[PDB]
Order: C-alpha cells, then sequence, then structure tokens
C-alpha cells in the first residue's frame, strides 16, 4: 500500500511514543540528520578496516 | 489515531487498516501550534460537537 514517507515517518514515531507533531515540525532536520549519518556510515565503513 | 482521507471533494479521517471514514471533529484531531511549518498543509473545517449543542 502505496503512502508518503513523511506519513510512514510519522507512524514510526507513533510507534515508540513520539507524537506526529515532533516529526512534521522539524522535518527538515530529521532528514538532515538521516542523510548526515548514511553519509558517515561510508566513511565509517571504509575507514575502519575491522 | 488514523490518517486523513479526500474521496476528490470532502476530507475525512479512518484508521490506518480499514476504510471506515467519519467527520474529523475535535475529539478525533489534537491541536499542536500553528500551520506554517508543516510541509503538505490543507485548509478544511473541523467539526466541534458544542456549538450546535449550544443553540439552545
Ligand atoms: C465524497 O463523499 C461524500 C460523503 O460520502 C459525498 O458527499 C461526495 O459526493 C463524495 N465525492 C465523490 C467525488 O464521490
Ligand atoms: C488556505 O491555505 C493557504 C496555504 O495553502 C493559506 O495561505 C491560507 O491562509 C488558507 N486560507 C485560510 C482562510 O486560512
Amino acid at each position: 500500500l502505496q503512502i508518503p514517507f513523511p506519513m510512514q515517518m510519522a507512524y514510526r514515531f507513533n510507534g515508540i511514543g513520539v507524537t506526529q507533531n515532533v516529526l512534521y515540525e522539524n522535518q527538515k532536520l530529521i532528514a538532515n540528520q538521516f542523510n548526515s549519518a548514511i553519509g558517515k556510515i561510508q566513511d565509517s565503513l571504509s575507514s575502519t578496516p575491522s | 489515531e488514523g490518517v486523513f482521507v479526500s474521496n476528490g471533494t470532502h476530507w475525512f479521517v479512518t484508521q490506518r487498516n480499514f476504510y471506515e471514514p467519519q467527520i474529523i471533529t475535535t475529539d478525533n484531531t489534537f491541536v499542536s501550534g500553528n500551520c506554517d511549518v508543516v510541509i503538505g498543509i490543507v485548509n478544511n473545517t473541523v467539526y466541534d460537537p458544542l456549538q450546535p449543542e449550544l443553540d439552545s
């Protein structure tokens, strides 16, 4: 069933107790944090040999 | 607890696993801030079961 990704994230937040307003009012910050984490994962896997 | 849906003309609120449309009232939604930062905001009139009852 198709669903917009912001609404999916709102459902995920509701799954841990956080309401939807926290995501809908801080969507840009959460998106930037997710992008930064995904970017750091690559260099973390590249640099660390173990 | 649900999701806003629309059949083209009117807006309804239903649960996330079964299409059960109902009028968007005050007891179905909660207020949190103003609509100036939410991306995807649409204008819609919410129902209040206190104004028609206070007609008497
Ligand atoms: C949407 O639903 C409402 C109420 O059930 C109805 O009055 C309206 O005609 C419907 N719109 C369409 C396009 O079917
Ligand atoms: C209708 O929505 C627009 C944003 O799409 C908003 O600027 C406008 O104020 C709304 N209308 C009313 C009467 O609030």
